[PDB]
């Protein structure tokens, strides 16, 4: 009869056949993740193959129901989800090529090695080896070696794979009637509200631009403070006015600044909160940690953990010979089965992670009553926002004091709150320009606003202008520096981490207002607040049945993303940073580089393509060898790879500087390179058939 | 109120339930009151306290293994797949509905797929009528069976767990 009834029948049959396959796939995945073996890989592969084949087939039938003839909102949203994702229009060879490219990128990221300059046999992987150096080392040259060996032995491998990946993903997204892959990634935030126009995919770009503009002053003051503290360590390597070098930010990519806390701590004589010893005492185990998390969630009115949660979840590493994945994840298996897989130690970080994963589980059982398509977060940021706002409420010193983990003799002075807010800001405020800038670069790479010959140029232009971070070594188009990040090489969207923070602090402000908290927002605990839990459960009950704008307006009173709660959270830290940055320079210039002061500008006056540039680099290396042999009586095998070229106009001018072999941090002084040029000027100017007037060598 | 209705080893599916006619006088109802094993013992038309002395012409007892979240559909006066296409109760109901969990008998680790429910019918069921005919129905462009089987797993929530429902009718 009517298309509404046929759509309802199709959705009922799809749900009945879909919880079956989703639960079987989840059971196979759980059996692999809690028991790693080659036998359990095949079961997960088979179950996922059945589920994916069923999903693409049912999307193919789901395309046959026109969306303009459906009046019920729930059927409309379910059919929109079914029709948006499915079998692409890509041909079988192109789809095979895309799968091979993605597998190659993941394998290169997971198996890439960087070897020491002095020991060729000491080659380091990223996760145990290079991450330790990038997070713990205070040596400029070791960190520079780790930062430059990565993106050169790995990113240069990922450059042509990413170049083909962009084209294939853009074709696949154009097959789904989108402009590019960035639009297909921005389809998550698109809604059709009943009253007035809804949220669009360009509105997300406009909103994140506005939010970054609003967070720019606080990030500028935090950047100035971090630069002033990172001038003490690493002297004569940081400009007081310029950007921060990319290899001194606490990790490989500068994503989080949390490892800079020992260098940038205010009031280092004040100890931070660490109740791990108090749970080593009093006989705390993982069961006590998760029972306390359940008690916290019961205190706000949210339901208890189910009986199957306590039986089936892996809260500890198994004592028997079972290999497990030790990543804390909350699992929504389906059919009312909620489990947490995590290897819990008796630590404060594990306490807060337990509260985070229990918030994920609470969201799952809140929207478990919805139909299967709508059993998700309102957008991709809501789940992680709920987890982080539970972790924010729990981690307050008042909560630990009433929990018994903090002694009553502990007093909260103004110096301790500054340390807590700065440690929070190195993870929260320090990651927002990086996330925004990376998503922006990916969006205009997919759109085509960045041509293939300007990828690294635009990457390190927006890194200087947006993040205030300068590269220590110039990078041409042979490099692929975004692809050295996990999410870029593994095809993961990144704007969810940006929207998560805004939504999290909006929810924090709303729930602290409901809980009648009167003090500063960073000292707020929503425990014993049945009204706050009631509003939160009203939020979490609707998973995807309505627009996320309506859910956001229901919980925080605003339809739009607002960073005002985030700035209100960090207001005392902002005042303290403004007081501290009175003798320092706030802001940065995009002209200073670690290699900028020692580079010689070369003007071309007249076919100067890459071959002539290679010949020029070889000539400069030969002049370097001749000067070092005939002046200092030292033999050093300078090569073309030791001559670094920056600010390359296509035929007008460029800048160059020379570094030592086996040490990329040893930039040769500009006077020495000038003397080498003036010593062997004849061969250099005879290699291109020109006089000394055309090549100025200023 | 008999032992063989509530202690049967195999229970019927909801689409093809089992009706047992009782016409004896052995009905003390104290086991049903004080068993404390019934998840649902709410009923209508009687106060569930003056049931011992009152007598009836005949007693009809049903048996199905519906899921946990469709135990509420066995009440009169609301929609649902079980209430529409499976067993349906009239608006004027003078009996009692009893239900209890059966995870230990009707659920397995690999899944128990021996219990079926009707997913669609041409017309809504009139009160107290049963259909057993195996027929296919149309969704999209494909013909598939109107009987879908329950997936009863041991590691499932209470809403997705098997529930043996016995409905008395007076
Ligand atoms: C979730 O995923 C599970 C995965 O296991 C799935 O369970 C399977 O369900 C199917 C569909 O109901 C079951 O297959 C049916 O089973 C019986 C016969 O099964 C016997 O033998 C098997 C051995 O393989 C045993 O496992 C089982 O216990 C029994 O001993 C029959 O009822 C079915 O046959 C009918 O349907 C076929 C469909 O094409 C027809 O070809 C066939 O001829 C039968 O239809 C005809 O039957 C009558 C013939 O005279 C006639 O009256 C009818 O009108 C009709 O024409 C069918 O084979 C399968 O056993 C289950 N697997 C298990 C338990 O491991 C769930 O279905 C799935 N759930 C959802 C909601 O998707
Ligand atoms: C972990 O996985 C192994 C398989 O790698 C399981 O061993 C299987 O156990 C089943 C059930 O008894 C047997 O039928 C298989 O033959 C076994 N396989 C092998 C390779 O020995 C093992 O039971 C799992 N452990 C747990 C605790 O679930
Ligand atoms: C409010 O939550 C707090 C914990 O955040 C509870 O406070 C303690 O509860 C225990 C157990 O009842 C008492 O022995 C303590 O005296 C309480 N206070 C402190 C300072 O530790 C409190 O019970 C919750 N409120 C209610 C009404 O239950
Ligand atoms: C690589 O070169 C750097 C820079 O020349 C060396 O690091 C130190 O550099 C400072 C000036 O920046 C000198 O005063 C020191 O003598 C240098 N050495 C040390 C040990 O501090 C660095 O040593 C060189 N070698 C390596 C292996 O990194
Ligand atoms: C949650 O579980 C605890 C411990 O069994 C119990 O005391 C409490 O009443 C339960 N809360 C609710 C709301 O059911
Ligand atoms: C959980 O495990 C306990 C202890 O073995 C058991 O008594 C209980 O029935 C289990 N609960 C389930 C499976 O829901």
């Amino acid at each position: 009869s009517t298309t509404e009834d046929e759509a309802k029948k199709f959705l009922n049959d799809f749900n009945s056949e879909a919880e079956n396959l989703t639960y079987q796939s989840s059971l196979a995945s759980w059996d692999y993740n809690t028991n790693i073996s080659d036998e359990n890989v095949q079961k997960m592969d088979e179950a996922g193959a059945k589920w994916s084949a069923f999903y693409e087939e049912q999307s193919k039938i789901a395309k046959n129901y026109p969306l303009e003839e459906i009046q019920t909102d729930i059927v409309k949203r379910q059919l929109q989800i079914l029709q948006q994702s499915g079998s692409p229009v890509l041909s079988e060879d192109k789809s095979k090529r895309l799968n091979s490219i993605l597998n190659a990128m993941s394998t290169i990221y997971s198996t890439g090695k960087v070897c020491k300059p002095n020991n060729p046999q000491e080659c380091l992987l990223l996760e145990p080896g290079l991450d330790n150096i990038m997070g713990t080392s205070k040596d400029y040259h070791e960190r520079l070696w780790a930062w430059e060996g990565w993106r050169a032995e790995v990113g240069k491998q990922l450059r042509p794979l990413y170049e083909e990946y962009v084209v294939l993903k853009n074709e696949m997204a154009r097959g789904y009637h989108y402009e590019d892959y960035g639009d297909y990634w921005r389809r998550d935030y698109e809604t059709e509200e009943s009253s007035g126009p809804g949220y669009s995919r360009d509105q997300l770009m406009k909103d994140v631009d506005r939010i970054f503009t609003e967070i720019k002053p606080l990030y500028e003051h935090l950047h100035a403070y971090v630069r002033a503290k990172l001038m003490d360590t690493y002297p004569l390597h940081i400009s007081p006015t310029g950007c921060l070098p990319a290899h001194l930010l606490g990790d490989m990519w500068g994503r989080f600044w949390t490892n800079l806390y020992p260098l940038t701590v205010p009031f280092g004589q004040k100890p931070n909160i660490d109740v791990t010893d108090e749970m080593v005492k009093q006989g705390w185990d993982a069961n006590r940690i998760f029972k306390e998390a359940e008690k916290f969630f019961v205190s706000v009115g949210l339901p208890n953990m189910t009986e199957g949660f306590w039986n089936n979840s892996m809260l500890t590493e198994p004592g028997d010979g079972r290999k497990v994945v030790c990543h804390p994840t909350a699992w929504d298996l389906g059919k009312g089965d909620f489990r947490i897989k995590m290897c819990t130690k008796v630590t404060m970080e594990d306490f807060l992670t337990a509260h985070h994963e229990m918030g994920h589980i609470q969201y799952d059982m809140a929207y478990a009553s919805q139909p299967y398509l709508l059993r998700n977060g309102a957008n991709e940021g809501f789940h992680e926002a709920v987890g982080e706002v539970m972790s924010l409420s729990v981690a307050t010193p008042k909560h630990l004091k009433t929990m018994g983990l903090l002694s009553p003799d502990f007093r909260e002075d103004d110096e301790t709150e500054i340390n807590f807010l700065l440690k929070q800001a190195l993870n929260i405020v320090g990651t927002l320009p990086f996330t925004y800038m990376l998503e922006k670069w990916r969006w205009m790479v997919f759109k085509g606003e960045i041509p293939k010959e300007e990828w690294m140029k635009k990457w390190w232009e927006m890194r200087r202008e947006i993040v205030g971070v300068v590269e220590p070594v110039p990078h041409d188009e042979t490099y692929c520096d975004p692809a050295s990040l996990f999410h870029v090489a593994n095809d993961y969207s990144f704007i969810r981490y940006y929207t998560r923070t805004i939504f999290e602090f909006q929810f924090h402000e709303a729930l602290c207002r409901i809980a009648q908290h009167n003090g500063p927002l960073h000292k707020c605990d929503i425990s014993n607040s049945t009204d706050a839990g009631k509003k939160l459960h009203q939020m979490l009950s609707v998973g995807k049945s309505q627009a996320w704008t309506k859910t956001l307006e229901d919980i925080v009173g605003s339809r739009n993303m607002d960073v005002g709660p985030l700035l209100r959270y960090f207001e005392p830290l902002y005042t303290w940073l403004q007081e501290q940055n009175r003798k320092s320079y706030v802001g940065w210039n995009t002209d200073w580089s670690p290699y900028s002061d020692q580079s010689i500008k070369v003007r071309i006056s007249l076919e100067w393509n890459d071959n002539e540039m290679y010949l020029f680099r070889s000539s400069v290396a030969y002049a370097m060898r001749e000067y070092f042999l005939k002046t200092k009586n030292q033999t050093i095998l300078f090569g073309d790879e030791n001559v670094w070229v920056s600010n390359l106009k296509p035929r007008i001018s460029f800048n160059f500087h020379v570094t030592s072999p086996e040490n990329v941090s040893d930039i040769i002084p500009r006077s020495e390179v000038e003397g080498a040029i003036r010593m062997s000027r004849s061969r250099i100017n005879d290699a291109f058939r020109l006089d000394d007037n055309s090549l100025e060598f200023l | 109120p008999f032992s063989e209705v509530f202690n049967a080893t195999t229970f019927a599916s909801v689409y093809a339930w089992n009706r047992k006619r009782i016409s004896n006088c052995v009905a003390d109802y104290s086991v049903l009151y004080n068993s404390t094993s019934f998840s649902t013992f709410q009923c209508y038309g009687v106060s569930s306290t003056k049931l011992n002395d009152l007598c009836f012409t005949n007693v009809y007892a049903d048996s199905f293994v519906v899921r946990g979240d469709e135990v509420r559909q066995i009440a009169p006066g609301q929609t649902g797949v079980i209430a529409d296409y499976n067993y349906k109760l009239p608006d004027d109901f003078t009996g009692c509905v009893l239900a209890w969990n059966s995870r230990n008998q009707d659920a397995s680790t690999s899944g128990n797929f021996n219990y079926y429910y009707r997913i669609w019918r041409s017309e809504k069921l009139r009160p107290f009528e049963r259909d057993i005919a195996h027929y296919d129905y149309q969704v999209g462009t494909q013909f598939k069976s109107s009987l879908k089987n329950y997936g009863f797993y041991s590691s499932a929530g209470d809403s997705h767990q098997p529930y043996r429902v016995v409905v008395l009718s007076f």
